């Protein structure tokens, strides 16, 4: 999965 | 509210203790109590709220994905019928996840967003609104899926518009907002080109503004820039 | 019981799903429901029950230790008074921990132990009884601390006596029982020499019986033997 | 802490 913050 | 009898300061203290103990459900409950006191949140307090719910919903999303994968495999050809249990339990987790999202969205609507006038606070809360609509979108399959997606998009767009007007391109909230909106485009809106363009333009405009920063601000901004780069690498 | 309407087989299926999703509170609730159906548990089912509650209480113990350490530091000389919040929140976690222990002990007493006639089942449940009294002992400070410690000791001792009569020295339940009883001696009973003697004698008697085992049984026994060695290394 | 199972 892609990075989120 | 079960936290109605506890002092605001005590709720914040206990949220910090819960974080140290990795008790994120407790942390979230304490922060919900603090919000429901009705006063605006400071920067530190906003970040306690976000950390708490991020960790709670993150766990639920991870569990949901495990169960959804098992469910999808059960519905392939050649798969032996195992009854309704996988669907039931995925639904249970899903319903709990939706409940947490609804709770956060409720806090934002009653009345965090409307009282947030500074760009730093308003953008922070609008990013949260987009994020929790995005989590709802991840599990949505019905009459309202399009409206949930549009709610996420609208919240992110308002946050983007404010952030571009009111914050430097290296501001960590502005960067994190862009990072997440880019993921929204890629994973939810079926718009990978928009995702990639956003991540690239955000990275490049941040790069150009790093020279203005102290060492400590530089550290924060470059961390998020690296996440933008990681996504770009994943996607290209 | 909230699980009263769900089929036993469905509860077991859902416990396995919860394990895959790392949803250990759910796993424990499903297994409590399965126990409350009133039938004996198979080997696999006993291990689902233990895995579930081990993970739940393990998290609570870890949190308790974090909070107790903060509390102990607050009560040193030179420490600024921060009010009752650290104690309150440690107490909250403690009370939840005790509740989980009481729940497990209740399942064992109503009626898992009394219906367990085979050595494999009876030793397994008595080990659990010792373990959950040990967790109660970890947090006990009152009139009953000695009685809690004695309850742990008694359960472990009965398990040891059966295991020595009825199981080979390499049986993984017998080994795990000894490992944990040794830790009881070291950490709870203030008997480090007993802890060390038990771990050593257990290791050595297992070593001598490895030759009887298949490759797969050998793997299981040697894993636990290594834990005995690790503790001995920690303690000497 | 010491190992238990
Ligand atoms: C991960 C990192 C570097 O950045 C972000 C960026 C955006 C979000 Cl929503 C969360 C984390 C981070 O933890 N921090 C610590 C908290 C800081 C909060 N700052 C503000 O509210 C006003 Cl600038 C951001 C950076
Ligand atoms: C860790 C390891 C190798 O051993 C133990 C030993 C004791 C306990 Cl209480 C738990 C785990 C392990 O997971 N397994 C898998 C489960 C097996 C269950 N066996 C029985 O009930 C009858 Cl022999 C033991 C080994
Ligand atoms: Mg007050
Ligand atoms: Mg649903
Ligand atoms: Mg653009
Ligand atoms: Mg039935
Ligand atoms: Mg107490
Ligand atoms: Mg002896």
């Amino acid at each position: 999965f892609p990075a989120t913050v | 509210g079960a936290m109605g009898s506890m002092e605001r300061a005590s709720l914040i203290q206990k949220a910090k203790l819960a974080e140290q103990a990795e008790r994120y459900e407790d942390m979230a409950a304490f922060m919900k109590g603090a919000v429901e006191k009705g006063e605006e949140l400071s920067c530190e307090e906003r970040n306690l709220l976000s950390v708490a719910y991020k960790n709670v919903v993150g766990g639920q999303r991870a569990a949901w994905r495990v169960l959804s994968s098992i469910e999808q495999k059960s519905n392939e050809e050649g798969s032996e019928e195992k009854g309704p249990e996988v669907r039931e339990y995925r639904e249970k987790v899903e319903t709990e996840l939706q409940g947490v999202c609804d709770t956060v969205l409720g806090l934002l609507d009653s009345h965090l967003i409307k009282e947030a006038g500074d760009a730093e606070s308003r953008v922070f809360y609008l990013k949260m609104k987009g994020d929790y609509y995005r989590y709802l979108a991840e599990v949505a399959t019905g009459d309202d899926k399009k409206r949930i997606i549009d709610s996420a998009r609208s919240a992110y767009q308002e946050a983007m518009d404010i952030s571009k007007k009111e914050m430097p391109p290296t501001n960590p909230i502005r960067l994190g907002l862009a990072l997440n909106f880019s993921v929204f485009h890629y994973e939810i809106a079926n718009s990978p080109e928009e995702a990639i363009s956003l991540a690239k333009t955000t990275f490049d405009e941040a790069m150009a503004d790093l020279h203005t920063l102290s060492e400590d601000s530089y550290k924060d901004s470059t961390l998020i820039m690296q996440l933008l780069r990681d996504n770009l690498t994943l996607w290209t």
